[PDB]
């Protein structure tokens, strides 16, 4: 109900070159599971809870061709910890 | 040899002296093993969550807790814990 | 959302010796246990 107001400094930059740049700081968003019947939910299923996380245990590969961006995680081993059982895997393999 | 006081899945007698987690179970202490990268691992038996976190003794341990908690608390006696800050960058000022 | 206001003659006794005095009459929180987990609740736990 409340628009988003700028203030006259900000009116008069606007009547000049400069421009207004927009960032996205983040995103909120749920998945879909299946419940104890046969429904899909995706109501408490924050997509916020696994963030930190799947960004703790990846490698990050993005693929850029020219038009298109794709991102992608994949899961690797921590160096350190002789309890971490997650598969090794070559650049190469990761990127197929 | 097989007690648990206070029901976290670690005996009294391994939290009293060392242990550390292979498999997900908790074994004695051994330095045979230190330079295969396993932790020498010390709690209170009276204490589930030695550090007063919301983790216990085991799930620190043994690692089963979110994976971008940072490994200084996987060890039982450091607390996971967030410490957060707010710092100004700038402050616009619009005169009505 | 909504300011605290004062009328007239109370902002003419302000510009004067007179000062406002607060005084708290009591006091809601809460209190932590613990749940069938291990988890701390402090969120139905009155302290009234
Ligand atoms: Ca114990
Ligand atoms: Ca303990």
């Amino acid at each position: 109900a409340r628009l988003i107001p700028i203030n006259y400094d900000q009116l008069k930059k606007l009547d000049s070159g400069k421009q207004i740049k927009l960032e996205t700081t983040q995103v909120s968003g749920n998945y879909g599971t299946k419940n104890s019947q046969g429904q899909i939910i995706t109501e408490g299923n924050s997509w916020s809870n696994y963030i930190s996380q799947i960004d703790s245990v990846s490698a990050s590969i993005i693929l850029d061709t020219g038009s298109q961006t794709f991102e992608r995680r994949v899961a690797a081993k921590e160096q350190g910890n002789p309890e971490d059982k997650t598969p090794e895997i070559t650049i190469g393999e990761a990127i197929k | 040899e097989d007690l648990d006081t206070d029901n976290d899945n670690i005996p009294d007698a391994y939290e009293k002296n060392g242990y550390t987690i292979k498999d997900s179970i908790a074994v004695k202490w051994n330095d045979s093993f230190a330079e295969q990268g396993y932790k020498k691992y010390v709690s209170s038996y009276l204490e589930s969550n030695t550090a007063g976190d919301p983790y216990t003794d085991y799930q620190k341990a043994s690692g089963s807790i979110d994976k971008a908690i940072k490994l200084e608390a996987r060890d039982p006696l450091v607390a996971a814990y967030p410490v957060v800050g707010v710092g100004m960058e700038n402050l616009i000022i619009s005169t009505n």
